[PDB]
């Protein structure tokens, strides 16, 4: 996550200061700086599992094209639940499959 | 092809907020309306919008040949009054879970009565069918999002000679 | 219904020609008859260009 | 590196098309006009994503 | 530090005219913004029941006299009042019915219209002079109401789907003519 | 109630074949087409203008000509001796005519000038068989067999040359 | 129904059969035809009269210019704040190409809610000389959109103790946006809007009363028109 | 040397698939770069492999040499062999 | 909308917009300030809907890094306006003037036509570039161009409407020319002598 400036909404770009040895998030349109709070400046996934789970909304109960199941919620215990496969459409996405209750409406797997 | 003003109407009449009053961070949840391809509003009860238009539609209120598409998984809600759509006719089954006639055909013997007979019990014909609401069109992006019996033997749950139909054992219910 | 694996969701005809097919395995046999008509007449030209060159 | 190409803009001063040659060096962001007649020079700044049609209308803005 | 840019110090005596207000809100100065469907109308005139009648308009297209006819019945109104003490009072037939849930419901006459409200965030309202050329605040626009029929058996909204429905349905602009002799005689 | 059998399904597709025919997408695309699109495609574009700032005591003129109505008619047959009739398809089939009607437009000229018109004929349009425009609509059995048409024939071409 | 007797009749029919809020009995015989709901409380709707002469416009910040989002600017003019609820604005347009709006508030928390105070109890015949003096905070670009109706939009104000709700007309929408001055412009900035300005509190004219109930008596000539 | 600090986690289960050793890439990264870039690694037993590196404006200088050092460093193989497969060979002799 | 750069080639992933009678395509965020939005956080807004998506706002950091030369609305109009395809010498004020013709009509046509509606058009460009990083990012596959959903039939109608409308503009054209000669002569033309 990447923060903006609170004057004029562009991007905080890092700075380091030589004197100071502080990593510093400052606005290049501007002279405003704000003191960052962690050193995570930049991180890369090369292989990233973000989007399998995240694609969920919280009608999905009311579509009728999806497969309804039997398994045993693990929150309220409910008796009815719709099930789908993994959001993500790449070729080394898995087959597992989310489950969907029908009351508390969260997503849950069998293993 | 059909004037989509009528159906800007209705969204508006029924909740629909127009796009100047949009926040993406506040509507996070909140369903987009596109018209002919056209992005005009926001919804953030699109079921009960969805359920109003199709009954409309069912009764004549907006031209039978009007598609309404309801994309859950993308948030989206799909309206098109576009001309050169190659739609079909297909039976309608009662989905309303509070109605006791929950998963059987809407056309009864009466319709088919007075289809035979040519008039109704105070001219009756195909139009009159589909006015009632007992057969509606639809078209190919439409026919993504509903789900069809193949006969109406489908609606209720050893011979060398006869064909074998599907299991259809993935689901333990089917609606 | 959505995701479904089935051999019958997925173009498996388990009846023979003298049972008689149902409409989703009619389908299916279309499909694959039209792709072999499409697979014949779109091969012929480029088998007869490499026959030509070959003879010249 | 400066970069050479030959335009076909019109001088203002010689009147004379064709004769207008752009010279813009992307290293000390600068951009050079010459007239091939005219011996006249226009200097203007660039940007990285400067084209000679830049420096052409930055030259019809400055003649008038 | 963007320092500020302003630093004359000059100043304009300029004195408004105030005139007191008939209410006063009360705990929050907080006003809702309603818009304003097709099938509701505002007459913020006295309602006078003999022009009234006398202005009634009638025309051939049955869809726009009955658009007509469905918002001069839902059009919110109000009238004087003559009170049996002798006195004049302000009747109006438009209500705000708060159900149990919270939700606020406008009703005119037999008509009920559902409240969808919105939060929204530096809304304001403010008052324009402009003999003086500059804004006055009012108050505080924190919600965005949208009015919803609230059935389909209610009488406007099966109106109003009469009328878009047939409005839709008359459409001939060609119109035709029987040729006695040859077109192209007029040209030769 | 009572349940739905095959044969009601069949008595369905009846109706349905009974109001729409085989070839009711071709009629109603035709039948918009001349109702509407003429006229829309006529008032796309409804005026043209022709402005002149004669100085030969400045007067600027301002001409211009707007489009009005389009009329339209049954189709007719013009002899070489001058009369007229009107034509049917099997004429139009025997005798390699064109079977089409003729267009009416109402252009409507104005003068402007500041110091500082009824039905012309454009031209013909076929009209396809058993349209809301053809003569064989109204036709019943009895005269459709009198115009040696087959009652068996369903339209939805058109007959040029 | 096309008889204007016949709507007429409908008029006087639906005049008569409003509900008295105080009747509670009334109030609860009214029932939801949806939801099934039993009613709580109501409220009168009728228009505002004091307030049809002035001209209402409701103003939005788009995007970046909200307060709440500028934390710098709301932690100077306090985290409802009276310096919000009585700011002013000064259009002011060099050139039809060029425009923005100057915004001003007061600092003070004291001098502010005397003001809002002094302003939200004005029914009498005296006020007093409230010389408050506003501060320039910030400047935005502007852009504004016009109603073809009258009544195209309308705010909605409650009164507990009388029952009723006022209603106000909004005449336009206006939209505003933060501007990042030029520059090479801030020598002709300097010139156009002030630091300071100061608001005097004084009775109005019996000239300017006058005009403002003549042009309330189009909506209420009982009480207002000129004998 | 500079403040900036590049440490890259590697996945273990690959990483012994491929029968590798930490020492190997140690190496490999030290011939490709000389001193110009200090490395040091995490050992066997650590609960996730990791393997810094620091420098001897250049965010933008490091996040190049972190692109350029995952595009383009062979630890072992026959450049262009994607893929190998063993099979077994039926032949008559 | 096109998305140059190749993976892991090419340096940043610019996207850059093509748009009608501009002779080089242009990076997203000059033309988002050209329609009337400067800051680029309100951008951002308008492309991604959920903050939380690092890997989008990844994405769009390089077009980000390369529009943020431009900072004002005139300046960017300014440069839509050089690459008009239009009559070299334009003047500046001309050239801005053409930008926002260009702009209001020809952009998205079926959103709108009008003056000061390009709220909607921002919008719909948002939508157009989200749709854009939701296939690249492998998170949908690509759009079905066999789907039978998303194609139309032509009948009668519409082919002869076509035709027609070919053949009025001709028969205007005719009309427009003889009416030029015509004034010529200067006579009261009977007006059933244009029409061919
Ligand atoms: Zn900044
Ligand atoms: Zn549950
Ligand atoms: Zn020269």
């Amino acid at each position: 996550s990447f923060r903006f400036c609170l004057e004029c909404n562009n991007m905080l770009y890092p700075k380091e200061d030589k004197e100071n040895q502080r990593l510093l998030y400052s606005c290049r349109n501007c002279d405003y700086t704000e003191l960052a709070e962690d050193p995570k400046v930049y991180r890369h996934e090369l292989i990233t599992n973000i989007g399998e789970t995240a694609g969920i909304v919280d009608d999905i109960g009311q579509d009728p094209t999806l497969p309804r199941s039997d398994k045993e919620c693990p929150e309220c215990h409910s008796r009815d639940c719709v099930f789908f496969q993994s959001q993500q459409r790449r070729k080394d996405t898995n087959m597992t499959l989310f489950y969907v209750c029908l009351n508390c409406k969260k997503t849950f797997r069998d293993e | 092809g059909s004037p989509s003003e009528p159906i800007i109407n209705f969204l508006e009449e029924w909740g629909m907020e127009p796009l100047e009053d949009y926040d993406p961070a506040q509507h996070t949840k909140s369903t987009r309306i596109f018209v002919n391809g056209v992005w005009t509003g926001i919804h953030r009860d699109p079921s009960m919008l969805v359920s109003t238009m199709r009954d409309l539609r069912r009764s004549g209120a907006i031209s039978p040949e009007v598609s309404i598409i309801r994309d859950i998984r993308e948030r989206e809600f799909k309206i098109f009054t576009d001309v050169g759509r190659v739609y079909r006719p297909l039976f309608i089954v009662e989905d309303d879970e509070s109605k006791d006639n929950k998963g059987e055909l809407r056309i009864t013997k009466e319709h088919i009565r007075k289809i035979q007979q040519g008039y109704d019990d105070d001219v009756y014909g195909w139009s009159s069918l589909v006015t009632s609401g007992v057969i509606e069109y639809v078209d190919g992006e439409e026919e993504e999002t509903i789900m069809i019996a193949m006969t109406p033997e489908d609606l209720q749950t050893n011979d060398t000679a006869k064909r074998i139909k599907p299991e259809m054992s993935t689901s333990s219910h089917h609606t | 219904t959505k995701d479904d694996f089935s051999p019958e969701s997925k173009g498996f005809v388990e009846n023979s020609y003298l049972r008689g097919l149902t409409p989703q395995e009619f389908f299916f046999h279309a499909m694959a008859g039209r792709e072999g008509l499409i697979d014949t007449a779109v091969k012929t030209a480029e088998t007869g260009y490499i026959q030509r060159r070959l003879v010249k | 590196i400066k970069q050479k190409l030959e335009t076909q803009f019109t001088c203002l001063f010689c009147n004379h098309d064709n004769s207008v040659v752009c010279t813009l060096d992307k290293k000390n962001s600068i951009g050079l006009l010459e007239c091939k007649k005219c011996n006249l020079s226009f200097q203007a700044p660039i940007n990285s994503l400067s084209q000679p049609i830049d420096i052409y209308s930055d030259w019809i803005d400055a003649c008038e | 530090h963007t320092k500020s840019v302003y630093d004359n110090g000059e100043t304009l005596d300029i004195s408004l005219p105030i005139h007191p207000k008939s209410h006063i809100p009360q705990g929050k100065q907080d006003r809702w913004v309603v818009k304003l469907p097709d099938f509701l109308d505002i007459n913020a005139e006295p309602f006078d029941p003999r022009p009234f009648e006398m202005n009634v308009k009638t025309h051939e297209d049955k869809n726009q006299e009955l658009l007509d006819k469905l918002i001069a019945v839902n059009t919110v109104r109000w009238r004087y009042a003559k009170s049996e003490t002798g006195g004049i009072f302000k009747e109006t037939n438009s209500q705000i019915i708060q159900w149990e849930d919270g939700t606020y419901s406008l009703r005119v006459g037999s008509e009920i219209f559902d409240m969808f409200t919105t939060n929204t965030d530096d809304n304001y309202l403010v008052s324009e002079h402009n003999e003086e050329g500059i804004l006055m605040t009012e108050s505080t626009l924190s919600k965005s109401v949208k009015l919803v029929p609230a059935s389909f058996q209610s009488t406007t909204h099966q109106k109003l789907a009469k009328a878009l429905s047939a409005k839709q349905k008359k459409e001939s602009y060609a119109r035709s003519v029987v040729t006695k002799e040859d077109p192209e005689e007029r040209q030769r | 109630d009572d349940t739905i059998t095959t044969e009601d399904c069949w008595t369905v597709i009846s109706a349905f074949f009974e109001e729409k025919g085989l070839v009711s997408q071709q009629l109603d695309s035709f039948d918009e087409f001349m109702e509407t699109s003429i006229q829309d495609l006529v008032w796309e574009e409804p005026r043209l203008i022709l402005d002149q700032p004669a100085q030969h005591d400045n007067i600027n003129k301002r001409y211009e000509i707007r489009f009005g109505k389009i009329y339209l008619s049954r189709p007719t047959m013009t002899e070489a001796d001058g009369t007229t009739h009107a034509m049917f398809p099997q004429e139009a089939r025997l005798r390699n005519l064109t079977y089409s009607s003729p267009v009416y437009l109402d252009m409507e000229k104005s003068m402007f000038t500041s110091i500082d018109g009824n039905k012309v004929h454009i031209g013909k349009v076929p009209i396809m068989l058993r349209s809301k425009f053809c003569s064989l609509r109204t036709l019943d059995e009895v005269d459709l067999y009198k115009m040696k048409e087959c009652p068996y024939d369903m339209g939805g071409y058109f007959v040029i040359n | 129904d096309t008889n204007p007797r016949s709507q007429l009749h409908s008029v006087e029919r639906t005049f008569d059969e409003v509900i008295d809020p105080r009747n509670k009995n009334r109030l609860q015989s009214l029932i939801h035809p949806r939801k099934k709901i039993k009613a709580v409380k109501a409220w009168h709707f009728f228009p505002d009269t004091s307030t049809f002469d002035q001209v209402f416009h409701s103003l939005k910040f788009v995007g970046s210019a909200s307060l709440s989002k500028d934390r710098p600017l709301n932690e100077q003019l306090g985290q409802v704040n009276a310096s919000i609820l009585t700011s002013l604005f000064k259009p002011i347009e060099i050139n039809p190409h060029n425009k923005w709006i100057s915004l001003y508030a007061v600092t003070d928390k004291l001098s502010a809610e005397s003001f809002r105070k002094s302003f939200n109890s004005i029914k009498d015949d005296n006020i007093v000389n409230r010389h408050v003096i506003y501060d320039h905070i910030k400047d935005f670009d502007q852009m504004f959109r016009g109603h073809k109706k009258l009544f195209e939009d309308f705010a909605i104000s409650f009164d507990d103790i009388s029952d009723r709700a006022f209603f106000v007309p909004i005449v336009g929408r206006l939209e505003l946006k933060k501007k990042r001055i030029v520059p090479g412009l801030v020598d002709m900035v300097n010139r156009t809007n002030y630091a300071h300005i100061r608001m005097d509190l004084r009775n109005p004219s019996t000239q300017e009363t006058a005009i403002r109930d003549s042009r309330r008596e189009q909506y209420d000539p009982v009480n207002y028109s000129s004998i | 040397q500079s403040p900036w600090l590049l440490r890259l986690e590697l996945d273990r289960a690959r990483m012994l698939d491929k029968q590798l050793t930490m020492n190997q890439v140690a190496d490999k990264i030290s011939e490709v770069f000389s001193d110009d870039l200090f490395v040091m690694w995490s050992e066997d037993n650590a609960d996730k492999l990791i393997i810094r590196c620091r420098v001897i404006e250049e965010d933008q200088m490091l996040k190049r040499i972190e692109a350029h050092m995952l595009d383009l460093i062979a630890l072992r193989g026959i450049p262009g062999i994607s893929k190998v497969y063993m099979v077994k060979h039926k032949v008559s002799v | 909308i096109k998305l140059y750069g190749r993976e892991d080639k090419g340096t940043g992933r610019t996207i850059k917009a093509t748009l009608p009678y501009v002779k080089q395509d242009i990076p997203i965020v000059i033309v988002f300030r050209a329609l009337g939005v400067v800051p680029d956080g309100e951008i951002l807004q308008h492309i991604c809907y959920d903050e939380n998506d690092w890997q989008m706002l990844e994405m769009l950091k390089p077009c980000i890094e390369e529009g943020f030369v431009i900072q004002d609305k005139e300046v960017a109009l300014d440069f839509i306006g050089r690459r008009g395809s239009a009559a070299l010498g334009i003047r500046r004020e001309k050239r801005i003037q053409y930008a926002k013709d260009i702009l209001q009509k020809e952009l998205l046509p079926h959103i709108t036509q009008e003056e000061g509606f390009e709220t909607r058009k921002t919008f719909f460009l948002g939508y157009m570039v989200n749709r854009l990083l939701l296939c690249a990012l492998e998170r949908k596959d690509q759009d079905d161009r066999d789907h039978f959903g998303k194609k139309r039939l032509d009948l009668a109608g519409p082919l002869l409407a076509n035709l027609f409308r070919i053949l009025f503009r001709k028969l205007t054209r005719e009309i427009y020319r003889y009416m030029q000669r015509c004034i010529e002569t200067d006579r009261d033309f009977n007006l059933n002598l244009a029409v061919k």
